[PDB]
RNA sequence: AAGUUUGAAAAGCACUUUGGAAAGAGAGUGAAAUAGAACCUGAAGUCGUGACAAAGACAAUGGAAGUACCUCCAUUUCAAC
RNA sequence: GAUGUGGCCUGGAGGUUAGGACGAAGCUUAUGGCGUGAGCCUAAGAUGGACCGGCCUCUAGUGCAGAUCUUGGUUGGCGUAGCAAAGAUCUAACGGAGAUAUACUCAACAUGCAACGUUGGAUACUGGAGCGGGGAAGGAUUUCGUGCCAACGGCACUCGUA
RNA sequence: UUAAUGAGAUUCCCUCUGUCCCGAGUUACUAUCUAGCGAAACGACAGUCAAGGGAACGGACUUGAAGGGCUAAGCGGGGA
RNA sequence: CGACGUCGCUUUUUGAUCCUUCGAUGUCGGCUCUUCCUAACCUAGCGCCGCAGAAGACGCUAAGGGUUGGAUUGUUCACCCACUGACAGGGAACGUGAGCUGGGUUUAGACCGUCGUGAGACAGGUUGGUUUUACCCUACUUAGCUGGAAAUUGCGAGAAAAAGAUUAUCCGUGCAAAGCGGACGUCGGGUCGCUUGGGCCUGGCGAGCGGUGGGUAGUACAUGGUACGCUCAUCACC
RNA sequence: GUGGGAUUGUGAAGGGAUCUCGCAGGUAUCGUGAGGGAAGUAUGGGGUAGUACGAGAGGAACUCCCAUGCCGUGCCUCUAGUUUCUGGGGUUUGUCGAACGGCAAGUGCCCCGAAGCCAUCGCACGGUGGUUCUCGGCUGAACGCCUCUAAGCCAGAAGCCAAUCCCAAGACCAGAUGCCCACU
RNA sequence: UUACGUCCCUCUCCAAACGAGAGAACAUGCAUGGGCUGGCAUGAGCGGCAUGCUUCUCCGGUGGGGCUCGCGUCCCGAGGCGCUGAACCUUGAGGCCUGAAAAUUCAUGCUCAGGGACACU
RNA sequence: AUCGAAUCGCCACCUACAAGACUGGAGCUUGCUCCCUCGAAGGCGCCAAGUAUAUUCAUGAUCACAAGACA
């Protein structure tokens, strides 16, 4: 018979299975679309999640209750030192898909690089690369490398660099990771010879975030979730908890299908792996592309506030540490926990809607304490409130005299 | 290991002479990197030069930037068969949230760990003043640091093809920990 | 419930060696020890092991025809037979 | 369902004719041969150790695949469910075969683990309506000492009401 | 008819609350892994489906669609 | 919209039948959860009206999505309050009890009415009344190992490849063009047979493209660590 | 050919013969995407506008703008919840002679409480094109006229398909690569 | 059947029932301490016209009651004040700092040929 | 290198394309006439490198997987 009452079914069946992703770095499944009117230009960026804040500012939205209003809103931040293009690829179309025509490697790649074709670095022979560096820059290397280059501008119609992390300018102490991270990173834009000359032109150099996204603009996030192992289906899909009475257990789907089919239908919730699942995110917009403390150290101080902070919060961001590099400031959450590296890609969503186009200026940006309840910006103004303790009195009195 | 970084595979010659090899090439490439930047920031004028703060070990507090920590550490050589050391134990920081019953049993298989670990032995004996400490607040009140006398020693019964070590462990009593490092003690 | 029904005779395994012991490995007795002790004969079922045969997923088995390989089986033939 | 069969097979009896220590019965089979078949016969045993075959007649407790059939044994499940009330044990020394048990390399860790009885310490429990000290009923040597670890005390024992 | 009495049956109100909106976090003991020990129920043979006919509701059949092998933790649709 | 008539469909009602199950297929309702159907309540389009507008009637294509909170009743059903864009109808062993719940129905206790001489009876009322087992196989949910195209073998040769002394006998460029641009030499030895300045191995000198290591200068890049000039030593092509 | 094994039932030590197997692949990345899954959905306000329409009474909609319900996928900055960090305090009875330090009451109890986990109880995000239906049309015969239809075309639905999104080579990828080894 | 290499033991936690995963491979790797950030809310001890506290000589310095001693002193007394935003805790199932700058922004210790198995008829 | 195998047509002239209500080409008379290469062959290969002056074939004894096979 009928179901007495109707609700919609728990869970997206789109999302499915449900099962650990096979890579824990995020990876772009497609590229936005090319338009060959547009200058070549990168698809996509890799970052590493620090932690989060949130921020003060004015939102320009006419008919809105807020235009013209403060908002708060919470942030994200990515840490993203530059990237380094060690590879250029070329793809060509066929009537079963797309496939690799060569791959042009730098003449020099970087230790990074190399650690990731490895599982003992460090008391491994560490030869990788080293028959190929010997092998080109001569003529018979030579040619074989324009043959490659020729090849795909005569029949690649996709060219992908590639391009690896760099773990030792990212100073973490808490990634644990030495080898880079790799990915393919697609050139949108432009002819086919005109991405082969930029990604010839990118050979063995580093990128920089700014030099793939703007300030204002939005772009799609690609990240694997938090972990949480085993589930019940009650976290795991959402059903509802039975009534005390229940003998055997509440936390149950009752019903998991009807007599016939005389078959549990794969649209019935169960029990298994919840989390760590790749997914890919639309229209995070960016609100601060911050450069290098050791570069500018004001990082957190805007226009309207004027004291001198930088993007990390007193103590640290928890977990994760001080961010040294260049970073990215995301509205709003990105799927994954800190320390995992993911993918900022170029949105493949129309981004016409004024939510969307609007011009993000910030006024304020939160540094306190992600340690319990926060009450200060500064450690300046935590000590112009306390004053001298009994530790910094023993500390002066102790320099004062038996120091000098 | 690899097969071909065994001990047994290469022989001593072997591997003593590769790993001299390696180190003398790590010391001549820091030696290259350090020329550089040091003829690099003369040239330097003094705008540039305060950009490129902390890049030729100048600044303090800092850390050697030509090579790794561990190589600098200097190598004393095998350390004697009989050695003492006092080091103190964080042990709150191993029992958080540990079943009451079992924290006094498990501090005890938890300092046993940390010291066969430090001193390479499975022969850790507790001596009472050690015990008694752990255990004077009762099966749940341990405290959650432990200042500790290690002693190893060497005993091995007749016929046993490889030589026997031990360790002894026993309370140091302390007034407090602030300012407590490990020690090399006689 | 239960035939002590080992062998003709206890000749019931000295002695050596390993093992804390049980026992093992040798050595002996006897026509026979795979007759070693409540021991004649020792089936079926089930299991271990070595060798080999292969084999996707048609549950397996079965029928009829061949073929590949094997065969301590049978029979025939070996000279103008 | 009926009937027939110089049709097959089993235990025993009356006759007859043979076999067996140069191996009877029984048992085993990629041992073949014969018979439409029930079955018969040979071969091999690196099986067995003393009985036994064929033919005519007589005779009967005479032929099994299954009766939630009887008895005995086995077996997948399966090293699986589990062995979770009565809170809790730690340490050193001694005792013990129960170890600190190692081809080569090799300093010890990464190659003898785990678990014990007693004594001294430590921590805790029973909390006098007691895992305190004595009796009836019931049991009948469980009492005590020495020895002892095969089986038993659903883990273990060097301990025991074994 | 009935004061008092009731682990008796019923209705409402105050108080109260995870009964619920709507679920979340924590603990001991389990499950889970290991050492030792070690069962029972059950067991024609077996075990992927759709439709078709069929003792009118198939794991075996007809015709199609699936199906590489072996495993760990769950689960209660089927095994009428 | 449709009397008098008449032709059908459906199995979401009851009945008729007794084919399956009596060495047992757990029998009401609700909760929970998934899926299917369309005779379409809302949502997307579109005709038509006794469609001015607004609000509506009827009809078409369409089941992708949605279709509620409560009072009384064990109830399905019914009724009322309220929200709503709407509160459409159904199936899946009258879906779903080794999923729950046990109010009802259907034991044994007991009360009432009616019936019976009586023991007792009543789709009449009432109150109280044990809801067992998964560790097997599939299914589903996740989680590991690992062969394999003659889907384990055949040696059983098929490229979404190149384009030539039959892929051998150079490399670029060009349209499977016409052409055009380049290629390390030299002096010996040894071995085998399209005889073509033959194939192969190997030695001594001199170049070139390089790899690695040392020295040395400016410069770039996130700024400890790479690259680039010049110069030595060495290895490789050889 | 070459290498490793096996001939295991009534002896030992040796020679043959015959069988079975190995003889080129390993290991590490970046990708392809067949097939399968598949998701967004709905309302209100502003404005249109007191306009179109209507004697009056009454009285709409699209572009556009701002929110919200249901659902989906995350996230922990904030706020809230949760404490065996028994963190730091308080406090009861007992207890080590008191104090200190504690301890027992299966976390004694009370307040505050980081980290973590977590709530539409908090915050973030949720997109592009086609093929057709029904229907309205164009051209246009059959049938000199007529006619969306007969041959041809156009426009065209929350359906359907693909993109985007999730798993992904038993889909056996002669896709591209890094190091050995093998062949040479 | 030689090398590259992979796995087990070890260490870490973005992973996790067990497998598996991400990593590390003498590495500020781990350990302890220091500082930071944060929590709690002022430790023990001693003292109140100093001999103590605070500031560079001026400041501050209790208590309802009760008990001895010929007015005074010296004793009992919850609580209060001072040293004292003090004492303690702060990474662990796993906060920050040894790589921006700082009237502190980090020190020290441990390792001394990593072991084992495959790869390899 | 086990390895003995089953397969028995080669090409650098087919290995380009499209239309069968009509693609060899014209004329006008539109189904006939005229012109042409006459609309019904991909090239070779089948035993003298070429159609002749020739030439070793056995006894592998009359079939047997061709006893060989780089065209
Ligand atoms: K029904
Ligand atoms: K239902
Ligand atoms: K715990
Ligand atoms: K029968
Ligand atoms: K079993
Ligand atoms: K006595
Ligand atoms: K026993
Ligand atoms: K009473
Ligand atoms: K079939
Ligand atoms: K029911
Ligand atoms: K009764
Ligand atoms: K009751
Ligand atoms: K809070
Ligand atoms: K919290
Ligand atoms: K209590
Ligand atoms: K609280
Ligand atoms: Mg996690
Ligand atoms: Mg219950
Ligand atoms: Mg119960
Ligand atoms: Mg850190
Ligand atoms: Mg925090
Ligand atoms: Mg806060
Ligand atoms: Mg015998
Ligand atoms: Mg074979
Ligand atoms: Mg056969
Ligand atoms: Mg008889
Ligand atoms: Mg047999
Ligand atoms: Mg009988
Ligand atoms: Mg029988
Ligand atoms: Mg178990
Ligand atoms: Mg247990
Ligand atoms: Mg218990
Ligand atoms: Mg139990
Ligand atoms: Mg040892
Ligand atoms: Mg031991
Ligand atoms: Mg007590
Ligand atoms: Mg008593
Ligand atoms: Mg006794
Ligand atoms: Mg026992
Ligand atoms: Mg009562
Ligand atoms: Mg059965
Ligand atoms: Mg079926
Ligand atoms: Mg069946
Ligand atoms: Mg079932
Ligand atoms: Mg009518
Ligand atoms: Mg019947
Ligand atoms: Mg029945
Ligand atoms: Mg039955
Ligand atoms: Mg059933
Ligand atoms: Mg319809
Ligand atoms: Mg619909
Ligand atoms: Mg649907
Ligand atoms: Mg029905
Ligand atoms: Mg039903
Ligand atoms: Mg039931
Ligand atoms: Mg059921
Ligand atoms: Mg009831
Ligand atoms: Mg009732
Ligand atoms: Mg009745
Ligand atoms: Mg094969
Ligand atoms: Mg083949
Ligand atoms: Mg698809
Ligand atoms: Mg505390
Ligand atoms: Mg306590
Ligand atoms: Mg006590
Ligand atoms: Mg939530
Ligand atoms: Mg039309
Ligand atoms: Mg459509
Ligand atoms: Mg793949
Ligand atoms: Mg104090
Ligand atoms: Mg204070
Ligand atoms: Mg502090
Ligand atoms: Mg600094
Ligand atoms: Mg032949
Ligand atoms: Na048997
Ligand atoms: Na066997
Ligand atoms: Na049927
Ligand atoms: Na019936
Ligand atoms: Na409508
Ligand atoms: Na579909
Ligand atoms: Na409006
Ligand atoms: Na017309």
């Amino acid at each position: 018979s009928h179901c007495k009452f109707e609700h919609p079914r728990h869970g997206h069946l789109g999302f499915l299975p449900r099962k650990r992703s096979r890579q824990i770095r995020g990876r772009a499944r497609a590229f936005p679309k090319d338009d060959a009117t547009q200058k070549p230009h990168l698809t996509s960026f890799m970052v590493f999640k620090a932690g989060m804040t949130h921020i003060v500012r004015d939102v320009d939205r006419p008919g809105s209750k807020v235009n013209k209003k403060e908002v708060v809103e919470p942030v994200t931040i990515l840490e993203a030192p530059p990237m380094v293009i060690v590879g250029i690829v070329g793809y060509r179309q066929t009537p079963v898909g797309l496939k690799t025509i060569g791959t042009v490697w730098a003449h020099h790649t970087s230790v990074e690089f190399r650690r990731r074709y490895y599982k003992n670095w460090k008391q491994s022979a560490q030869l990788a690369f080293s028959r190929q560096k010997q092998f080109a820059n001569t003529k018979e290397g030579k040619v074989a490398e324009a043959r490659t280059l020729n090849a795909f501008a005569k029949k690649a119609s996709v060219i992908r660099v590639i391009a690896h992390t760099q773990l030792r300018k990212l100073r973490n102490h808490r990634v644990g990771v030495k080898k880079a991270h790799v990915q393919e990173i697609q050139v949108n834009g432009g002819s086919v010879a005109a991405k082969i000359a930029l990604a010839k032109s990118l050979l063995e150099k580093e990128v920089r975030v700014d030099s793939v996204f703007q300030q204002s603009e939005a772009c799609d996030v690609c990240s694997v979730t938090k972990g949480h192992g085993t589930e019940g289906v009650v976290k795991r899909w959402g059903v509802a908890c039975l009534p005390r009475k229940t003998h055997r257990g509440l936390r149950k789907v009752a019903c998991i299908g009807a007599w016939h089919p005389a078959r549990v239908m794969y649209t019935v919730a169960r029990a298994g792996q919840h989390g760590y699942h790749h997914r890919t995110q639309l229209n995070k917009k960016i609100y601060q592309i911050g450069r290098s403390v050791a570069v500018e150290p004001n990082q957190a101080t805007t226009t309207y506030d004027l004291t001198a902070k930088t993007i990390t919060p007193m103590g640290g961001f928890v977990g994760y540490g001080t961010v040294r590099n260049d970073y990215v400031m995301l509205k709003g959450s990105v799927s994954g926990p800190r320390r995992r590296v993911m993918t900022l890609r170029r949105p493949m969503a129309p981004q016409t809607s004024r939510q969307l186009k609007e011009k993000i200026v910030l006024k304020f940006i939160d540094t306190s304490s992600k340690i319990g309840h926060g009450r200060f910006q500064t450690k300046k103004e935590k000590n112009q409130w306390f004053g001298p303790l009994k530790k910094d009195r023993i500390r002066r009195e102790e320099r004062l005299r038996k120091e000098r | 290991t690899r097969a071909g970084m065994k001990g047994k595979v290469l022989g001593k010659e072997k591997k003593a002479a590769i790993i001299d090899a390696r180190k003398k090439a790590a010391e001549s490439r820091k030696n290259r990197d350090d020329k550089r930047w040091k003829r690099v920031l003369a040239n330097m004028d003094e705008e540039k030069r305060k950009k490129f703060h902390g890049v030729g070990n100048t600044a303090k507090n800092s850390r050697v930037r030509g090579a790794t920590r561990a190589s600098l550490l200097k190598r004393t050589g095998r350390k004697p068969d009989a050695v003492s050391m006092e080091a103190t134990i964080h042990l709150s920081k191993l029992l958080k949230k540990k079943t009451f019953s079992k924290r006094a049993p498990l501090a005890i298989k938890r300092i046993k760990a940390f010291v066969g670990r430090l001193m390479k032995t499975k022969d850790n004996r507790i001596d009472a003043s050690l015990n008694t400490y752990i255990w004077h607040k009762g099966v749940k009140g341990v405290p959650g640091r432990v200042r500790v006398l290690i002693q190893r020693k060497s005993e091995t019964t007749e016929g046993n093809k490889h030589k026997h070590f031990y360790t002894v462990i026993s309370n140091v009593p302390v007034a407090s920990f602030k300012g407590l490092t490990t020690k090399t003690v006689e």
